[PDB]
């Protein structure tokens, strides 16, 4: 038999900055952004959910440093938390 | 405390506080799949090297940050470097189709390139002749519909791209 299903579900998206407004990258270092994601990723993976990680990357930039810029996540349906489990 | 296993510099869930968290919301936590049997996969969408916009210098240092980290994470990372719009929909589209998504919990798509206001640059982009990936189509090829073996589960899409001009700040006084 068939059944119906919510069309689009189940996503999360996390740009690097605001709506008409540049990301940074260094260009020996790489992007702000990635390197921000990945520090926050390893070292909050094992105890929040997804979205609360891209949260506190939102938090890590809040003060301005010249080179300003602020991730937004968009465009979310995810219905629960998102907790990655790293080693299991 | 080592970092030489499968998950790198990622801290390790103890299954302490893993079955902590899996019994303080477990209706309202995703369902992971058995490790030693499930098949996630990741795509990373990467340009660096434009037709007629500045190279991204630095870009390899984030393809292979973003690349170690999802296989720490447990994903199969697939990694495509300098597309057009074109065929960026095109490795969207495959991976839409990869059967390994059956088998899977969850997947990860990253795109770093230029961006303007409207979207994700490809290679052959400029203000002449635009060559731009919306992140609506992105959305569109991994819905329900078009990616029905990623139903109910998370799909985490990540962009590091400029979305316009400006600088992103005010002044106000101290
Ligand atoms: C790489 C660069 C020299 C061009 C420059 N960076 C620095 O001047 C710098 C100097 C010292 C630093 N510590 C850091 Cl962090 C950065 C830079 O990034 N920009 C210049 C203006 C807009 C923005 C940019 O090009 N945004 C792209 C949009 O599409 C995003 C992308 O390509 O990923």
């Amino acid at each position: 038999a068939i059944k119906k299903a919510h069309i689009e579900k189940d996503f999360i998206a996390f740009c690097s900055s605001t709506p008409d407004n540049v990301s940074w990258r260094h260009p020996t270092m790489g992007s702000v952004f990635i390197g921000r994601l990945i520090e926050h990723m390893q070292e909050y993976a094992c105890s929040c959910d997804v979205e609360e990680i891209f949260r506190k990357v939102r938090f890590s930039f809040e003060q301005p440093d010249g080179r300003a810029q602020m991730p937004t996540t968009e465009r979310v349906t995810l219905t629960r938390c998102f907790y990655l489990f790293p080693g299991h | 405390p080592t970092s030489s296993g499968s998950e790198g510099n990622v801290k390790l869930c103890s299954l302490e506080e893993a079955q902590r968290i899996w019994k303080q919301k477990s209706a309202e936590i995703y369902p992971i799949m058995d490790k030693s049997s499930r098949t996630r996969l990741a795509l990373i969408i990467c340009n660096e090297e434009f037709d007629s916009i500045p190279r991204r210098t630095g870009a390899e240092v984030d393809i292979t940050g973003m690349t170690m980290l999802l296989q720490n994470l447990g994903y199969s990372v697939d990694v495509k470097k300098n597309l057009t719009a074109s065929d960026m929909t095109t490795e969207l589209e495959a991976f839409a189709h990869r059967p390994e998504h059956k088998t899977s919990d969850s997947t990860f798509l990253v795109f770093m390139s230029h961006g303007i206001r409207e979207g994700i640059c490809g290679k052959k982009h400029s203000e002449q002749v635009p060559d731009i990936l919306q992140l609506n189509a992105i959305f569109n090829m991994l819905n329900t519909k078009n990616c029905p073996s990623l139903k109910d589960k998370p799909k985490v899409i990540i962009i590091q791209a400029c979305r316009g001009d400006s600088p992103g700040v005010v002044w106000f006084k101290d």
